[PDB]
RNA sequence: GCUUGAGUCUCGUAGAGGGGGGUAGAAUUCCAGGUGUAGCGGUGAAAUGCGUAGAGAUCUGGAGGAAUACCGGUGGCGAAGGCGGCCCCCUGGACGAAGACUGACGCUCAGGUGCGAAAGCGUGGGGAGCAAACAGGAUUAGAUACCCUGGUAGUCCACGCCGUAAACGAUGUCGACUUGGAGGUUGUGCCCUUGAGGCGUGGCUUCCGGAGCUAACGCGUUAAGUCGACCGCCUGGGGAGUA
């Protein structure tokens, strides 16, 4: 499987969001692997709460996509990278 | 001058590859090097000054 | 373009003195030769531009001639409209 | 009216042919009134380059001021004919002997 | 364009025919024909030093 | 009424002006045959990818269209688009030498006819190589980007439509004058080609540089100078050559 990513941000945009979300769609089913790059922008470090909701949130948009293999633990720099894996087929 | 019979003076003014000599090198007024160019090719055309030596 | 000997034929036919060629008669019945010739060639492969430019331009000249003779005078105006057979 | 000079070329081996040959263009010029000036044959000569295989072809030389339907078909005869080979003409430049 | 030299070399020292190379007229004739361009060897470089 | 403005004949000169028809060589591919077992491929970004019923290599013959190496150098031609193998036929302009000849017959042009590179569309024909769209691999934070391997339209021919470009010398045309220099090129003068020197007496073109203009850069006898005859065009940027 290919290394393909896009950026991404927990205060993201509606209609950007869906196009992107809508690319990572083509390129799973044409078998790419899920790579994270969401950058830090100053003070994000005081709305622990609401980015972790935002991250499930963006998870839960692959409910009936893909499936999850792996959750953040520690941070090393300014983000955490998680990797999603491609759905058995059924 | 203006003939192309006469292949023995034609000789020296082309190269042993079959080349020719521009007209900078020879110090030739340009109306001759362009005369010798016609009678160049049109002795080439009739079999008598190869191409090149390549056959 | 028209040939030596054709133009003596035409110059002491036509013209009104010996050695006259500086009268306009002589001029346009020479235009009208030249042009009547080259509908031979335009007769033919329909895409001459280059020449077709000299063709209007001899034309245009013919006509400028013909309508400063016709201001001047009537009478030899009328002695070549009727003879050389043009224009109508 | 116009002149014009004529060299072509012709099979080595063919070298038997070129007096009649020669004769009858002279035959048809002359019916065309033409007026020769002067004849000369090189002989047999090594070429630069080898055409369709063979060496050495035999040359022609000729010189007539004529009319063009003439010219026209002895090209044409030319055209037609397999024995003979390259056949050029140029165009007027007055006329000029000897030379050899 | 040829090369018959010796042993030695095998590397490089052709940086001579890099500055007789001449970019512009390969670069020119390669790609499409101009009729007005291989002057940049005269009167755009000597005619406007303009300080 | 008159020739200085304008036009004609005598001879000659240069020239890749156009149109139509043949011919030739070198070079790519495809075909046959002879000697014969893995290459072509950014390999400083890295390899896939395909060629493996006899090939890249080398010879001997055919098929096949396309474009014409050095000459070639703003050197030449044209109203601007533009023009390059060689042969032949029809044909257009320019210019020179001194001769005669008609006697203002001119200049400019709103609407209108003509021409107008390459992409496009319609009828067919043709297809060597080429390469928009697509096909596959590498490519990184990120490529539907170039890099590589293939690959249709289209570039070619014959008829028709299309009227636009940075169609720029970014300088509309036609006249009459005003300080200088080293060239390319074109035909005649009487000599003194006799060496390649003296008449430019002309035409078309290069490159520097005064007086004079120019906001400046710079233009600078082919003016952006001093004058005349006309035409076409301009009044802040976006909204816009849009509705």
């Amino acid at each position: 499987i290919q290394v393909k990513e896009i950026k991404f941000r927990p205060g993201t945009d509606e209609g950007d969001y869906q196009v992107k979300l809508r690319s990572l769609i083509r390129f799973l089913e044409e078998g790419d692997k899920a790579k994270i790059t969401l950058r830090f922008r100053g003070r994000e470090m005081a709305h622990q709460q609401i980015g972790m909701e935002v991250l499930n949130r963006v998870k839960d948009d692959l409910q009936e996509l893909a499936v999850v293999e792996s959750f953040p633990t520690k941070i090393e720099g300014r983000q955490m990278i998680m990797v999603l894996a491609p759905k058995k087929k059924q | 001058e203006i003939d192309y019979k006469d292949i023995a003076t034609l000789k020296n003014y082309i190269t042993e590859s079959g080349k020719i000599v521009p007209s900078r090198i020879t110090g030739t007024r340009a109306k001759y090097q362009r005369q010798l160019a016609r009678a160049i090719k049109r002795a080439r055309y009739l079999s008598l000054l190869p191409y090149t030596d390549r056959h | 373009s028209l040939s030596t000997e054709a133009t003596a034929k035409i110059v002491s036919e036509f013209g009104r003195d010996a050695n006259d060629t500086g009268s306009t008669e002589v001029q346009v019945a020479l235009l009208t030769a030249q042009i009547n010739h080259l509908q031979g060639h335009f007769a033919e492969h329909k895409k001459d531009h280059h020449s077709r430019r000299g063709l209007l331009r001899m034309v245009s000249q013919r006509r400028k001639l013909l309508d400063y003779l016709k201001r001047k005078d009537v009478a030899r105006y009328t002695q070549l409209i009727e003879r050389l057979g043009l224009r109508r | 009216m116009r002149h014009y000079e004529i060299v072509f070329m012709v099979h080595p081996d063919q070298s038997e042919q070129v007096p009649g040959m020669i004769e009858r263009y002279t035959a048809a010029i002359t019916g065309a009134e033409g007026k020769i000036h002067r004849l000369e044959d090189w002989g047999r000569r090594q070429l630069a380059y080898p055409i369709n295989k063979l060496h050495k072809a035999h040359y022609v030389l000729m010189n007539v001021e004529a009319p063009q339907e003439v010219i026209d078909e002895l090209e044409t005869t030319f055209r037609f004919n397999d024995a003979v080979i390259r056949s050029m003409v140029m165009r007027t430049k007055h006329a000029v002997t000897e030379a050899s | 364009i040829k090369v018959r030299e010796n042993e030695p070399f095998d590397v490089a020292l052709r940086r001579f025919k890099r500055s007789c190379e001449k970019a512009g007229v390969l670069a020119e004739v390669r790609r499409r024909e101009f009729y007005e361009k291989p002057t940049t060897e005269r009167k755009r470089a000597k005619a406007s030093a303009v300080k």
